[PDB]
């Protein structure tokens, strides 16, 4: 399944690269040019923590950092020239790990805190408040689906964006247009990844505050 | 033919006109963020997260329109 | 990614995190903490000594 | 109706003082009354008698020459 | 064919144009929240719940439009 | 066929476009509630009931549009 | 058939789009009532009757639209 | 048949969409009356007659639209 | 038949939608008159004639639309 | 027949909808004139000529629309 | 015939609806000029040239619409 | 014939209606420039470049619409 | 033929009308930037980045509309 299996292979490779690069450069050096940046990441990540802060701080902190790292993999395909069947269903694959992991995440806070021991009680006087079950139920379902809908929607929006900018650039015989698009699209991409970490933080600060 | 023609017309209708509402609404929010921060600079870290929440909720209404557009084009 | 390639790709992510925590977080968290403890330390010493 | 901390004062003379929990007075630019719980603000008001409910339901119209309250 | 073509055109019409009203309306509310908090920061926990109530009521009008759209597409 | 096609097109038209007016109007009211309470916090229990009355009257105009939509779909 | 199809399309057109004007207009008035009472609480019994008069006059314009809609559906 | 179908579609078009302008415009005026009286209560008997004049002039534009609608339905 | 059907559809289109602009515009002017007189009552005899001039110029744009409508209906 | 029907529909479309922009725009200007003169009465002879210039430029955009309408009706 | 009918309908569509944007936009600018000069009369020779630049840029958007209209009518 | 007729109708649709957004948006910006300079004349060389940037970004949205129009007319 | 005609009509519909929302929304933001900087010049480096973020988010809604337009024209 080249156009398929080759794709999952690709995204898997990126994720591994994240894993090893972590401990490897982390034992060293960083050093200082490197150290200071690591400070931006970790410390800005701490300011971000406050807000959700303590609950997932190891769990979510490690995660979001890994999310920037793994998220850069798409920038790599954009960075390539700056032909597929890695990155199409490797991008679908990332949308699946991320969005699937998000549906998983609602549960992970659910059991991790109540939250979910209390989430079964979500109906509550809230379904009585608001006395109709249609309101509370449509709301909660729209929430669980909506978390997946939002996160997956962002993921696929990103992957698709990659595919499209790629198309515009590659088909055209004239290079200049492809360049301007690709540069603008590149700023776009970086913004998108940071926006992703922010989105994880948004779902998470949700979780701390959510119910 | 008639069903295919109807899909392409329907895709144009649902994609463009509804998405105008967030094009305006995302801008309304950022104008409020800029005016609020200009009037009171110390309130920046309090209202910036509100602006992001609000922009994403406004952007979700077009993403619904775009979703129907893509269903009509490709589903 | 017709079947199963997406699966492999995602597992690489989950395990990637676990490896970070076990190894990086030991190497990363601790290796990075040196500047925190350090700047914090020299400053603290300065303040206390000046005050007393 | 007495409020919490209220006084009508000039350095020359404090006109009234203590709390007034209701005050009918015509703002220079708009309608004015007093009632607790409104937010802090500053204004001036045209001259005239200001009828204000004060403590133990004391209420009186107090002629303003107008000025910044 | 004609009935199927009419469904796809109708789905585009009801989905996109009505949803513009909340795209704008959700943004109007968040702009009021941002401007109100910038003018008076102590009123944040009082008006934030009002903003959520109000955003959800505005978002329900498009969800009605989207509901008719989905009925036309899939019912 | 032609009558059935006309019903589905008519349902899309009446459902979506008119409901934009409350999507905006419900939001206009909540923005006034938030701005009024931010300017004068003591007036909250006086104007909150006004906001509810007003939101329901604005929401009734789309519910009329939705009613015609449902008649066209199911009556 | 063609006349009946035209009735159902016409009913959708006249019902939904015109009623947006009061959905917005009823809300504009209540926002003015809330903002006016927040700025000057003593003026509440003077301007509340004005708000009711004004809401009913704005609501009459859609009721005209709805009337034409019902004539097309049932007359 | 075609002429009769055109009458019913035309009646829907002219009745609903134009009447939105007064639904909004009657409300704009009453919002100005409420805000003007809240700011300066002594000006009530001066501006109330202005509001009535102005509401009637705005309401005449839809009554023109409604007139064309009724001509198409019944003339 | 086709030409007659086109006349009745065209009459509905030109009559209703354009007349919304004065329904709004006549109201905008009267709101300015009411707010200007509330802020400064002594300026009433100066700005009332301006309001009349301005209302008539705004009302002339729909009267153009209505003129085309009547030409299509009766010419 | 088809060309003649298209002329009458096109005349309705171009005449009515575009002329809404000046119906609103002429009113926006006169509202600015009234509010500016109410705030500062001594500036009346300076800004009245500006209002006339501005009203005529806004009115020229519909007169373009009306011109196309008349070409379609009579040319 | 069908191509000629499409030209006349297309000319009406592109001429009227887009030109509403400058009818409003030219007026928005002149309202800003009038309000700015009323608030600060000494700034008149500075902002009058800005108003002319801005009016011409807004008027160019309809002139584009009118250009397409004339191409459809006469090209 | 049908494809050519569709091109000319599509050119009218995409050219005129979307270009209204900058006709309004270019004017909104120049009104902000005029009002900002009237309130604070010393800020003129700071905000004039902002106005130019902003006008060009707003004008690019119609130029997209015009581009599609020209593709439909000539491509 | 019918499918190709539907593509060209759909391209015009989705390209032009939705892009009006950013033409307005990009301008709303720059007007807020200009007014905020005029009121408080020291806040320029804080709010300029907000304006850029906000303009790009508003511009993305039309770029979605344009994307559907180009798919209809060339895909």
């Amino acid at each position: 399944m080249f156009f398929s299996v080759v794709l999952g292979l690709l995204f898997l490779v990126l994720f591994r690269s994240v894993a090893k690069k972590a401990t490897s450069g982390v034992p060293g050096k960083f050093q200082t040019a490197i150290e200071l940046v690591i400070g931006f990441v970790n410390g800005s990540v701490k300011d971000m923590y406050h807000g959700k802060s303590k609950l997932i701080a190891p769990l979510a902190l490690t995660i979001f950092v890994w999310v920037f790292l793994m998220n850069l993999m798409d920038l790599l395909p954009i960075d390539l020239l700056p032909r597929v069947v890695p990155s199409a269903d490797v991008n679908v694959t990332l949308s699946m790990a991320l969005g699937v992991f998000i549906l998983i995440l609602f549960y992970s806070i659910k059991m991790k805190g109540i939250g979910g021991f209390t989430k079964e009680l979500t109906l509550q006087p809230f379904n009585h408040w608001a006395f109709i079950p249609v309101n509370l139920i449509l709301e909660g379902v729209s929430l669980l689906s909506k978390p997946v809908s939002l996160g997956l929607r962002l993921f696929g929006n990103m992957y698709a964006g990659e595919l499209i900018f790629i198309l515009i650039a590659g088909l055209l015989p004239w290079w200049s247009q492809w360049i301007l698009n690709v540069p603008w699209a590149i700023f776009h991409i970086l913004i998108i990844t940071l926006q992703a970490f922010i989105f994880m933080v948004l779902t998470i600060v949700y979780l701390s505050m959510a119910s | 033919n008639l069903n295919m023609d109807l899909l392409y017309m329907a895709a144009a209708v649902m994609m463009g006109l509804a998405a105008i509402g967030a094009a305006i609404g995302i801008g309304i929010l950022g104008g409020k963020f800029l005016e609020g921060a200009a009037r009171q600079p110390d309130l920046i870290p309090l209202l910036r997260t509100q602006f992001f929440i609000v922009m994403g909720l406004v952007d979700a209404i077009p993403m619904i329109a775009v979703g129907l557009g893509l269903y009509v084009m490709f589903a | 990614n017709l079947n199963a390639t997406i699966l492999g790709q995602a597992i690489a992510f989950v395990l990637f995190v676990l490896f970070a925590m076990k190894y990086v977080w030991p190497p990363l968290m601790a290796a990075i903490e040196k500047r925190q403890k350090e700047i914090a330390d020299g400053l603290a010493s300065a303040e206390r000594a000046h005050k007393d | 109706a007495m409020t919490y901390h209220l006084d009508v004062v000039s350095a020359e003379q404090q006109m009234f003082s203590g709390l007034v929990e209701k005050i009918q007075v015509t703002g220079s630019e708009g309608e004015l009354g007093i009632y607790p719980g409104h937010a802090p603000l500053l204004t001036a008001i045209k001259p005239g008698m200001i009828r204000i409910v004060k403590q133990h339901g004391h209420e009186e119209f107090i002629y303003l020459s107008g000025g910044i309250l």
